[PDB]
Order: structure tokens, then C-alpha cells, then sequence
């Protein structure tokens, strides 16, 4: 009963459960489709935007719940919790939707089962970043990531000591360390055959970061393409 | 905005 | 106490040398300052930009030389070599200049010795990304990276099989794998009491990606501010 | 990519 092994096992379990209970699996969702601008790309389908942004809001709420379940997160300063959530919001939204990708139909499925094709995702808001996001979803396939790994990657994204304007960057950085070790160990126990899968899976965060940076600019462009304000929670996050 | 703080606190 | 790692010990040697011979260290340089707009921030200091753009061109040339010295790189198709360089050039520029940061004076030193404070770097071209870049520079300090680690990190960034439009992506993957292993082992020997350092350092690549993604936008903005055209080599890398 | 091509070759 080596101590750290015991602690990391239970850290791993908390995170797996937190992810599962805040993000349903693709296989567990009753999928449904819609005919709204499904055949050609447009600047913005307002109907699709409304539904898209409603589901985004609901997912952000789930991401907050997920965060609160991460060991030590609610031990950070209130300002830091806010800072971390805002900084990782898009990272996690991108990762989540990209784990809901079906290659056969080239679609992505939301937490209510709504399944849109590439053209509809574009028209819902993805716009110029559509293909970039779909490419990333494809690159995730060969990895075979499960709830545990996706949850850990999400936690690592959130608990990041290098985010700007943190009050206690060191505390946050130290809190991330156990997450990194837990991911390494889990990948090892789950992929004995595959050698350097830890670096490979971990560095998908590099992708998220790039897409997220471009995504922040896309959201700004959306602010002026929509004949109205974005949902207030989305406004608050993107500030 | 007040939503995020309410979500946090609740 | 440590296992035999001859080959990797050798690759690590080639990388460290390639870096050192294409990027002088802070102590090797004869620093010198300028008084140009050292007081307050401006939109763009033409004098500082003129020097900045020249130094950027010369460093890009150096990065190409560095790349050609990475075992296997010249074995790739010219198309792939160009693809990899274009994808990682800015990332490596950022890493390089940040490794020349002097925390006490809050300055950065170029390869000719030129040393500018935060305000001057801003006026030289950093613009709205000044604090972001300086923050990253400060975040590197506690890592105590040396020429070998900086070189290995640069090589891992450049040699990435996920880059879009690669012709022999798996060939690139095969080259990167040894680099990852080399970094892990070198860190292990240097720092014996800190196993956590490998993922810590490796993930600076994710930070880098976030900065370069935003940096690419900054380069576009510069086109509108500078007199005449962007130097041709910079254009090719950012095109 | 004239410059890059020359530098690489
Ligand atoms: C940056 C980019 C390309 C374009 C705009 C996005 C966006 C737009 C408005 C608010 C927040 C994010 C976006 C959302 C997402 C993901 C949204 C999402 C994820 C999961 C669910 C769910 O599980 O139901 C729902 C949504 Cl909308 C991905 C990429 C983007
Ligand atoms: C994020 C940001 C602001 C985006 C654009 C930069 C830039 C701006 C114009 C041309 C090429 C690059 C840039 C360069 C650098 C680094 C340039 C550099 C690195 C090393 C040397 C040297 O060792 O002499 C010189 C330069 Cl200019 C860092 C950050 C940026």
C-alpha cells in the first residue's frame, strides 16, 4: 500500500467520475438531427446559433461543476478559480465536442443528443475555424481516449499555473503536478504496448491551446455577426 | 456579470 | 544510480551543439543598450523596428541552420522541411528571445548584444503582446533550463508529425520520438530529485503555442504599421 | 518559397 499510488488512484477515480457525471458519453446519447441549413455553408444560421449557444451555456455550467469537483480547486482564491475557468473554458469546450465526433457521418453530437454535420457546425458558429476543429477531432481518434484520460486532460487544462493574472501561481502549479503523474501512470497501465503515449496524449493540449487562441478571435468576430448579445454566461467567460 | 460567481457559490 | 544511454547521450550532444552554435548564450554576448524611446510606450518605434526586423531575419536564418543539423531533418522532403519550419518558426523565436531575459533589469538581449527594456521591446514590435511574452520569460526562470534542454525543446517543437499538409508525417514522428526520450533522460540525470520536471518543461511547448498563435496575428498587424514591406524571409515563414 | 528553398538546398 505505497502511499502515493493509493492517493493517485483515488485522485484518478475522482476525476473520471467528475467527467462522466458532467459529460455524457457519445454511446449513451440518443442522437437526433435537424434540417436547418444542412446542405451549404452560410455566414451564420441564427436558428443554429441560438441552439448552439444555449448548449454551450449548459456545457459551461457543467464545466464549472466539474471544476468544483477537482481536488484542491475550491481551495484556490476566488479570483484564481474565476481566472482559471475563464482561461480554460474554450480549451475544454473544444476537447469535449471533439470527443463527440463520428467519422462515418462526419458529425459532432451535443449533450442533448443534437447531431450536426460539418456544414451545420460551420453555420452554427464555427465559421472559418470549422475544418481546423474537425481535423483535431480526427487526430484524437487513433488515441482511444476514455473518460479517465479526457477528464485528466481537462483538469490539466484548467489547473494551469502559467495562466496570466493568477494570485497564487505556485499553488496552482503544484496542484497540477499530481494530475500529470496520474495521467502518466494511467496511460502506462492502460497502454503497456505503446511506449511514448504519455507525451503524445499530454501534448494534445498544444493543439487545444492553438485552436483556443484562434477561437477567442472567432468569438470576437461572432459578437459582431450576431444581431444580438451572446448569452450572459458566455459574455462573462470571454471577457 | 454575476452568473459565474453565483454558479461557483451554488 | 543511472542506466547506460550511449546513443541518446550522443543525440543529445548533437542537439546541444546545434543550438549553441546557432544561438549564443547570454554570457557570451557583449551587451549594449540604446536610448531610443526608453521612456514611454509608442505605437511603433521605426528605429527600433528597423533593427528588430533585421535581427529577426538573421535569427530565422539561424533557425534554418539549426534545423538542418537535427539528425534526419535533411532526410525529409524539402516540402516537409518547409512545412515544419513555417509551423514552428515563431514558437522558436519566442523561446529564443525569452531565454535571453535578465530578470533584474527586466530586459531581453538579441544575438548581437542589443539589450532592450520592456518598454523598448514593446516599441520595437511586441506591442500588445509585450506583457504576455515577458510573463513567459519569467515563467522559464524557475526551470533553470540549459542549452541542451532549450535545444531539445526547440527540436521537439520543430519536428512535429501533426503539422497540416505533411507528406511523410510518420517519418517525422519517428524522428521526434528519440528527441522526447533524450529530453526525459537528460532531465533525469541533471535533476535527480525532481521527476516532475519532464512534463513541466515539455508543456512549455503548450504555452509557446498559445503565444505564437496570437503572435501570428501580431505579425499581420505589423504589416499595416511598418513602412514598406515585411522582410522577404519573414514573409515566407509567416505566409 | 525561394529563400527557404535555397537555404535548405
Ligand atoms: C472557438 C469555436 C471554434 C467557435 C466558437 C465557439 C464558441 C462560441 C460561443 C461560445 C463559446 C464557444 C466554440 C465552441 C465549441 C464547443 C461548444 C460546445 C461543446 C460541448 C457541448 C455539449 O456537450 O453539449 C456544447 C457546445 Cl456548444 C468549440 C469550438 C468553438
Ligand atoms: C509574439 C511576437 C510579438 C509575434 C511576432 C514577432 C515578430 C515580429 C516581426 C517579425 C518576426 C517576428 C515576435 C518575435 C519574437 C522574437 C524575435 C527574435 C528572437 C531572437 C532574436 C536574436 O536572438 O537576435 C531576434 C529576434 Cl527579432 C518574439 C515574439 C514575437
Amino acid at each position: 500500500s505505497y502511499e502515493m499510488t493509493a492517493e493517485l488512484d483515488d485522485l484518478t477515480e475522482k476525476i473520471r467520475k467528475a467527467h462522466q457525471e458532467t459529460f455524457p458519453s457519445l454511446c449513451q446519447l440518443g442522437k437526433y438531427t435537424t434540417n436547418s441549413s444542412a446542405d451549404h455553408r452560410v455566414r451564420l444560421d441564427l436558428g443554429l446559433w441560438d441552439k448552439f449557444s444555449e448548449l454551450a451555456t449548459k456545457c459551461i455550467i457543467k464545466i464549472v461543476e466539474f471544476a468544483k469537483r477537482l481536488p484542491g480547486f475550491t481551495g484556490l482564491t476566488i479570483a484564481d478559480q474565476i481566472t482559471l475557468l475563464k482561461a480554460a473554458c474554450l480549451d475544454i469546450l473544444i476537447l469535449r465536442i471533439c470527443t463527440r465526433y463520428t467519422p462515418e457521418q462526419d458529425t459532432m453530437t451535443f449533450s442533448d443528443g443534437l447531431t450536426l454535420n460539418r456544414t451545420q457546425m460551420h453555420n452554427a458558429g464555427f465559421g472559418p475555424l470549422t475544418d481546423l476543429v474537425f481535423t483535431f477531432a480526427n487526430q484524437l481518434l487513433p488515441l482511444e481516449m476514455d473518460d479517465t484520460e479526457t477528464g485528466l486532460l481537462s483538469a490539466i487544462c484548467l489547473i494551469c499555473g502559467d495562466r496570466q493574472d493568477l494570485e497564487e501561481p505556485t499553488k496552482v502549479d503544484k496542484l497540477q503536478e499530481p494530475l500529470l503523474e496520474a495521467l502518466k501512470i494511467y496511460i502506462r497501465k492502460r497502454r503497456p504496448s505503446k511506449p511514448h503515449m504519455f507525451p503524445k496524449i499530454l501534448m494534445k493540449i498544444t493543439d487545444l491551446r492553438s485552436i483556443s487562441a484562434k477561437g477567442a478571435e472567432r468569438v470576437i468576430t461572432l459578437k459582431m455577426e450576431i444581431p444580438g448579445s451572446m448569452p450572459p454566461l458566455i459574455q462573462e467567460m470571454m471577457e | 456579470h454575476k452568473i459565474l460567481h453565483r454558479l461557483l457559490q451554488e
